[PDB]
């Protein structure tokens, strides 16, 4: 019973980094991009 | 496709659960059975006497 129990509550520790590699990856990506599309409309300031 | 893929996927994971919940079962049913085998062979070995 004891064997049977753990195949449905128990983490798998080899599945689990990947997925936070991923994630971390992905985080930096967004805040590079948000800085550049924050910074993009400074252009029009030349047209004045 | 990519959402006809995503069904393939998710279906995947919950039928490998299933496979390892029957595999969990059989196990048990065995193991009451060895039990049972010794308990006869024991019974016999008496008898024979």
């Amino acid at each position: 019973l004891s064997a049977s129990r753990s195949r449905i509550k128990d983490t798998d520790f080899a599945k689990e980094t990947a997925e936070l590699t991923r994630t971390q990856i992905l985080q930096q990506a967004g805040t590079a991009m948000l800085a550049q599309a924050n910074q993009v409309p400074q252009g029009v300031l030349s047209l004045l | 496709i990519s959402e006809r893929f995503g069904t393939q996927i998710r279906g995947t994971d919950v039928a490998i659960r299933n496979a390892n919940d029957g595999i969990s079962l059989a196990q048990v049913a065995e193991g009451s059975l060895t039990e049972i085998g010794n308990n006869l062979q024991r019974v016999r070995e008496l008898s024979v006497q």
